[PDB]
């Protein structure tokens, strides 16, 4: 089946094999050494001894290794999938030496010769890492500061879109800045993207849970998308935590009112309510579905079923949106 | 009329015809299948192709050359910006379009880089209806892959404007796998790499192919790779040697190195076939004549470099692409300078051994490619 010099480099393989299942490196080096003289023309018995060396924490010389094996692999038209190992090992060593930017060069080698799902995995794991890094080495409050300060400037002058992009440049220069956030909120409601005021002014909110702007920001942009029973919630914590707040007392006082003048035509009311995700699975469910039916046909059902939260809860979410109405 | 397709490059092109079951390519008035993309404005005539290559020597100021970078570009985009800092010809903004200002006739004149490419166009229209016998408007212009749509629509006016009723335009690795029969696998095979080093430019990119349909997965390149380099490499050290000979520094001498660099470039066409090439040129600088040699392996030495670089962009390709080598059914080698030995061992090598397809010159097959789908459209 082999030639002599092949089943010899075999045996000697299989040896090693076991010397490393034993963790006995150094007995295995020196069958791998022999397997290696007797089949050379073969990147197994190099790769095998490069092994030892990663395991070891001898990363320079695993790395030779791969790279003889690679050479050899190629002159003796070896698998691509023995070639990308060589180099996803390589990859690994870097990985190890948390040199994650190497890692990310040689697993894309070893990807290029085969995409084995080992190596996409951790070469994303070194993707992952490295971009951390990467940021944490960008931060700088410093600069965070000159660009919130010209973010500040344009703002100042109603150029809320210009703003909004110092204002994205100071916040990945310093990530915690809470007033950054809800600067940039400020932005989006002065132009209409009341969405983003949003989002923005709720990380603002949880960095600074006292920062009664965040929410009266975010309030204003709620209230400003006829979203009067959530920005009235905002609102209140607002006030809950500054009770003489002029935005906080006011806009609370117009939604108090405005969220059920504006119920207006049941479109309406299906349009806004089923686009909150709590809504759609309460109806989407069809116990409540059951329920429903018997509480429009029985005063009495609601009476009842309304004494148990699990229910009561759904029903509540579903008046507060203006989907049941109750007379 | 027969249909035709047209090669259009930066510093090539070629025609192709489809007639009597094959497409034939067609050699110009010089007997070159490929002739340059050359404009000379001169004081007497306007001159299109290898005419206006000879120019370069007499009139540089009014030749141009690399319409393409221009083309379907605003004046103030960065590229440009740059690449016309390089060039001896001057780019005017005109409404935030480059135009290119030579002098003709006497005349200070500007054209628009479709302008220029139309004129190309037209040599190319020349070409084809000088050998068929009767004119042709019937014709597909390919582009590289890259090309944003105002690109490929300043690339049909330009068909417009020379006569051309343009069929179609064709990404350059489309066409190229057109013409090396990929479209008949019958299958949903094949994922098929093409390598395309030019000119001024190196394109590679993988078009994956079901059954007649193809896909652009991914495209990787270097806008300032191509065979001009090689030839710049080879400048230096024909140069260097002439300075050693003479205590010379020739290479600020304008005349000087755009006759050695012609030159270069024969030597290199010359070492794609032979192990070695002559440099011979007559009163190269202040009446010396420069007479030397390079051979296959120092030419190589020299551009050592520039060859390797060219797999990176194919790893590049290959990792957007989210395929391995394994999965490449077929290598297309497209350019001029693929002929080179030093291109297809490293193919072969970078791909374990993995044969190239070569069976149409790399420099004919997009225009023939082209000529193939042209027929199609007309028949
Ligand atoms: N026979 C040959 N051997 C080696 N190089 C060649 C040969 N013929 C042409 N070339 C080179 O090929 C290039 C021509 O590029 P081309 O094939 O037109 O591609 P593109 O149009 O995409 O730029 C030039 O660099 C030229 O010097």
């Amino acid at each position: 089946d082999l030639p002599e010099n092949k089943k010899q480099a075999l045996k000697e393989k299989e040896l090693g094999n076991d010397a490393y299942k034993k963790k006995d490196f150094d007995t295995a080096l020196k069958h791998y050494d022999k397997a290696k003289e007797l089949d050379p023309t073969n990147m197994t018995y190099i790769t095998n001894q490069a092994a030892v060396y990663f395991e070891k924490g001898d990363y320079n010389k695993c790395r030779e290794l791969c790279e003889k094996a690679i050479e050899v692999g190629r002159e003796n038209r070896e698998d691509y999938r023995q070639i990308a190992k060589a180099y996803a090992r390589i990859g690994n060593s870097y990985f190890k030496e948390e040199k994650y930017k190497d890692a990310i060069h040689f697993y894309n080698k070893s990807l290029a010769e085969h995409r084995t799902p080992d190596v996409l995995k951790k070469c994303q794991q070194a993707e992952k890492i490295l971009k951390e890094q990467e940021r944490l080495a960008y931060i700088n409050p410093d600069l965070a500061l000159e660009e919130k300060n010209k973010g500040n400037e344009c703002f100042q002058k109603g150029d809320y879109p210009q703003a909004m992009k110092h204002y994205t440049e100071a916040i990945k220069r310093n990530p915690k800045d809470a007033k950054l956030y809800s600067n940039r909120a400020a932005c989006y409601t002065k132009l209409l993207e009341f969405q983003l005021a949003l989002k923005d002014c709720e990380e603002c909110i949880q960095l600074e849970p006292t920062f009664i702007k965040g929410y009266t920001r975010k309030a204003a942009a709620l209230e400003a998308m006829k979203d009067y029973t959530k920005a009235m919630d905002v609102y209140q914590k607002a006030l809950d935590l500054d009770s003489s707040c002029k935005e906080a007392a006011d806009g609370y006082q117009r939604c108090m009112m405005a969220q059920y003048n504006r119920h207006d035509s049941p479109e309406d009311v299906k349009r806004r309510a089923m686009a909150d995700p709590e809504v759609q699975q309460i109806m989407s469910d069809p116990a409540m579905r059951l329920i429903l039916e018997q509480m429009q046909k029985d005063p009495q059902a609601l009476s009842e079923h309304l004494k148990n939260p699990v229910i009561a809860q759904k029903i509540q979410k579903l008046m507060d949106v203006g989907l049941i109405a109750i007379r | 009329a027969a249909a035709i397709g047209i090669d259009l490059g930066t510093t090539y092109s070629c025609v192709g015809v489809f007639q009597h079951g094959k497409v034939e390519i067609i050699a110009n008035d010089q007997g070159n299948r490929t002739t340059p993309s050359y404009v000379a404005f001169t004081d007497t005539e306007r001159l299109i192709g290898d005419a206006a290559k000879n120019q370069v020597a007499l009139n540089p100021q009014n030749t141009v050359f690399d319409a393409k970078r221009l083309i379907g570009r605003k004046f103030g985009d960065p590229v440009v910006q740059s690449d016309m800092k390089h060039w001896p010809f001057q780019v005017i903004n005109d409404g935030d379009k480059p135009k290119v200002q030579v002098s003709y006739k006497g005349e200070t004149k500007a054209f628009y880089p479709e302008e220029i490419s139309s004129m190309v166009l037209t040599k190319m229209k020349e070409i084809a209806e000088a050998y068929l016998g009767y004119p042709v408007t019937n014709a597909v212009i390919t582009v590289p892959a890259y090309f944003n749509d105002s690109q490929r629509q300043a690339t049909k006016d330009a068909g417009v404007i020379a006569g051309l009723n343009v069929l179609r335009i064709i990404n350059e690795p489309t066409a190229a796998a057109i013409a090396y029969g990929l479209d008949r696998t019958g299958k949903g095979e094949r994922n098929v790499l093409i390598f395309d080093l030019g000119g001024g430019t190196f394109d590679v990119s993988i078009l994956t192919i079901d059954d007649g349909i193809f896909e652009v997965k991914a495209t990787a390149g270097d806008t300032h790779l191509g065979g001009e380099d090689f030839d710049n490499r080879l400048v230096n050290h024909f140069v260097e040697e002439f300075k050693r000979k003479h205590k010379k520094d020739i290479s600020q001498n304008k005349r000087a190195v755009r006759r050695l660099r012609t030159a270069c470039e024969r030597a290199k066409r010359t070492l794609s076939s032979s192990t070695q090439a002559s440099l011979e040129i007559d009163s190269l600088f202040e009446g010396i004549d420069f007479y030397t040699s390079i051979t296959r392996a120092r030419f190589e030495e020299l551009c050592s470099d520039l060859f390797r670089s060219t797999l990176e962009p194919v790893e590049k390709a290959l990792r957007d692409a989210k395929l391995d080598k394994a999965q490449i059914h077929d290598l297309v080698l497209v350019g001029g300078s693929t002929r080179i030995p030093k291109v297809q061992k490293l193919l072969q090598d970078f791909f374990n051994g993995r044969d190239l397809n070569k069976s149409i010159n790399p420099d004919e097959a997009v225009a023939y490619g082209a000529a193939v789908q042209a027929a199609i459209l007309m028949g």
